[PDB]
């Protein structure tokens, strides 16, 4: 059941937005609020299109309202960090994502870009390469997945997994719309696929290099949303939105670098891996919003999954935590999947412990202070 | 080239006077050796005359000289060379007027091409880079200058106009004629490009783009042409041949005889034949004017400056579209947003001259 608002006459829309809108541009502000894996919006107008990020001014919110302050000094501050074209608005106007940042300018628990971009600063020579797979379930307002029978279950999975038709393809309008909508804005989306489960579905984001994938993968999330609220549907990033034997959502991330990329690079791919083997536990609490509960109903090891409490690696492993490609084995070089992270993972976080771990060698329970 | 019109903005009563002290690019620059072999030879004649022949052959000697004055014709020499000059003159200009300009092409592409982002600023840049290639590519073909600065394909890859990828693909290619076209092309590919791209907006640009294009190309094409098809050879030889032989009659047919044989028209010897050397500087110099303007892409100093010309359009063109792309003063009310008359001062120094009735017809004065 798609919700009242998608019942709405879209032709009606469609004739106020073929108005010309003159000169004024309009900039839509978006933000990670106080649950670190919902987007807030709002919309601002300028007097003129700005040519960069940094002609964006900085804006503000009522933190109480975003689950991010309370009390008396509840205002927060956005700082726009990437700029991209906005699909739903068309050129000139602009989608602007945005840091948080408390009333004394210092980031909110939620803005994980301020120490990924420290981060990455760091390790910039090694040049850092990322991709990652978010799955994702379409649902109906009601909280059942989109196109499955009321109250019940369409066949057991086999057909789905990249179906075409009315019986294996269930709202592939969307995926087409996010799709284009996302080449639009300039998001380096890289495919999609129809996943296992039906109503669920995949996109690809990458290659991205260094704060450039979470700032991606974010915008591209944020996008899924509008086009799915336009449709009047939802798209969960919930790391298993059906019990029993329907597959899970997770967010499969490539990691490569300058090194590893190189010809004889599996030697670099083979030391990075081994290091990741001695910090699984830190790796899980990071890949999940909150602290790895979620991502426990997903990593059972029996839907092409691992298992949350035990670390793996192998070359063409799907069930492994961490899978080295048979053509990355094959030509001794290239990336390797980290398929452990839950589809609603932070990718700030995610891309932050790879670096920590594999190129800057940290160890122990906690995140190393100022390197 | 040598720029005068500074000094000539005036009929004053030195104007034309005091361009005959100027050496770059002029006259004398361009006669003196022939002016000194000419003098040679009239006094190497006029000394044998006086000395070396004997009596009886000088007898001989001043009739010959008699003789090839009645046939030193000045007037016939000045048609020819009226109208050669005035072709040569006609080519000239018309060859200045298909130097490759990109002024146009970077306005359109300046007004079309649109992207703050690095895609666009590359579209941009790459497009007016093209057109810089295809008229430094003609140009070394037709100039020398231009040819000494990209005496190879390398010298254009290290110029920054061609790049290693270009540089394969222009290569590889089968033909064997001038490639100057090349790039023309590549600009019609990326301009299609662009336009399926969304990077042009409306379909009437991209029209304008490829007139515009076009318009470039057929310069290229034009000065390509002037340098494969020369002045009729033929034409150049009788214009020569005329003056050559008009001087040849003069060398001999003004030698100063003896004034002792008392014969009409000779009666006087000044031992230099001024007014002789002053028809030498004309004609001459009138030939010299053809000789210099035949190939305007040489190296004498009132030809083309070719490299100043492709250094200038290179420059303006990336800054037009890089730098100045959607790069406006806000828009504001000017000086005379509430007045009825739109009307700048004037000066103190034209003022007095200024400030008379304005034209309004022929026929208003009745
Ligand atoms: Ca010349
Ligand atoms: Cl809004
Ligand atoms: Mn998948
Ligand atoms: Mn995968």
């Amino acid at each position: 059941a798609t919700s009242a608002s998608s019942h709405l006459n879209k032709g009606i829309k469609q004739v106020y937005m073929a108005l010309p809108q003159g000169d004024k541009v309009q900039a839509m502000y978006i933000w990670i609020d106080g649950t670190g894996e919902g987007l807030r919006c709002k919309t601002r107008t300028l007097d003129s299109e700005p040519k960069c990020i940094e002609e964006l001014p900085e804006w503000n919110f009522d933190g109480s309202s975003t689950f991010q302050s309370e009390g008396s000094n509840s205002d927060m501050y956005l700082v726009p960090a990437a700029m991209f074209r906005d699909p739903f608005r068309k050129d000139p106007n602009k989608l602007v994502f945005c840091e948080v940042f408390k009333y004394n300018r210092k980031p909110a628990e939620t803005n994980l870009r301020h120490t990924c971009k420290r981060i990455m600063d760091m390790v910039s020579n090694q040049r850092p390469w990322f991709g990652m797979e978010q799955e994702y379930t379409l649902m109906g307002t009601d909280g059942h997945p989109f196109g499955w029978p009321s109250n019940g279950f369409p066949g057991p999975q086999g057909p789905y997994y990249c179906g075409v038709g009315a019986d294996k393809a269930y709202g592939r309008d969307i995926v087409e719309a996010h799709y284009r909508a996302c080449l639009y804005a300039g998001i380096k989306i890289g495919g999609t696929n129809a996943e296992v489960m039906p109503a669920q579905w995949e996109f690809q984001i990458g290659p991205c290099e260094g704060i450039d994938m979470g700032d991606h993968l974010w915008v591209a999330r944020f996008i899924l949303h509008r086009v799915c609220e336009d449709f009047g549907v939802i798209a969960t990033f919930d790391p298993k939105p059906i019990p029993g034997n329907w597959n899970g959502a997770g967010c499969h991330t490539n990691f490569s670098t300058k090194a590893m990329r190189e010809e004889n690079g599996l030697k670099y791919i083979e030391e990075a891996i081994e290091k990741l083997s001695k910090r699984h536990q830190y790796h899980i609490r990071a890949y999940d919003p909150k602290g790895g509960l979620d991502n426990a109903r997903r990593l059972t090891g029996f839907h092409e999954t691992s298992n949350i409490n035990d670390f793996s690696a192998g070359v063409a492993n799907r069930g492994a935590s961490i899978r080295i490609p048979r053509t990355v084995g094959q030509e001794k070089k290239g990336y390797f999947e980290d398929r452990r992270p839950s589809a609603n993972c932070d990718p700030f976080a995610v891309t932050e412990a790879l670096i920590r771990t594999c190129l800057l060698n940290e160890t122990g329970d906690e995140p190393f202070q100022y390197k | 080239t040598v720029t005068y019109t500074a000094r000539v903005a005036k009929a004053r009563f030195g104007g034309f006077s005091k361009l005959l002290l100027l050496w770059r690019g002029s006259i004398y620059k361009l006669l003196w050796r022939e002016l000194l072999c000419f003098l040679g030879l009239f006094m190497a004649l006029s000394a044998a005359y006086r000395f070396v022949l004997t009596e009886e052959q000088k007898r001989y000697f001043e009739k010959l000289v008699l003789y090839c004055d009645r046939y030193a014709s000045l007037i016939p020499v000045s048609f020819v060379l009226g109208f050669y000059v005035t072709l040569v003159v006609h080519r000239w200009w018309n060859q200045y007027l298909s130097m490759p300009l990109t002024d146009a092409l970077m306005c359109v592409v300046v007004g079309t091409v649109h992207g703050h982002d690095e895609r666009g600023r590359l579209y941009r840049r790459t497009l007016m880079r093209y057109a810089g290639l295809s008229g430094v590519l003609i140009l070394r073909s037709v100039s020398t200058a231009v040819f000494k600065r990209f005496p190879t394909i390398d010298h254009v890859v290290e110029a920054g106009f061609m790049t290693r990828e270009e540089r394969k693909k222009f290569e590889n290619l089968n033909s064997s004629y001038n490639k100057y076209w090349v790039p023309c092309v590549w600009f019609c590919n990326l301009a299609a490009q662009a336009r399926r791209e969304g990077r042009i907006r409306d379909n009437g640009a991209f029209k304008l783009l490829l007139e515009e294009l076009n318009v470039f190309r057929s310069k290229c094409g034009m000065l390509f042409h002037y340098d494969w098809i020369s002045v009729p050879l033929v034409y150049t030889q009788v214009v020569t041949i005329a003056v050559y032989s008009y001087f040849l009659a003069c060398l001999i047919g003004r030698q100063f005889l003896d004034p002792a044989q008392g014969y009409k028209d000779h009666d006087l010897d000044l031992c230099v034949p001024i007014f002789t050397l002053l028809q030498f500087f004309f004609y001459a110099g009138w030939l010299k004017v053809a000789e210099q303007l035949i190939n305007p892409f040489g190296e004498d100093d009132d030809d083309f400056e070719t490299n100043f010309l492709i250094d200038r359009c290179f420059q303006v063109s990336m800054l037009a579209v890089d730098e100045m792309y959607d790069d406006l003063a806000m828009l504001e009310k000017d000086l005379y947003w509430d007045a009825a008359e739109a009307r700048a001062p004037y000066t103190a120094a034209t003022a007095f001259l200024m400030q008379q009735p304005s034209f309004q017809g022929s026929t208003f004065d009745i």
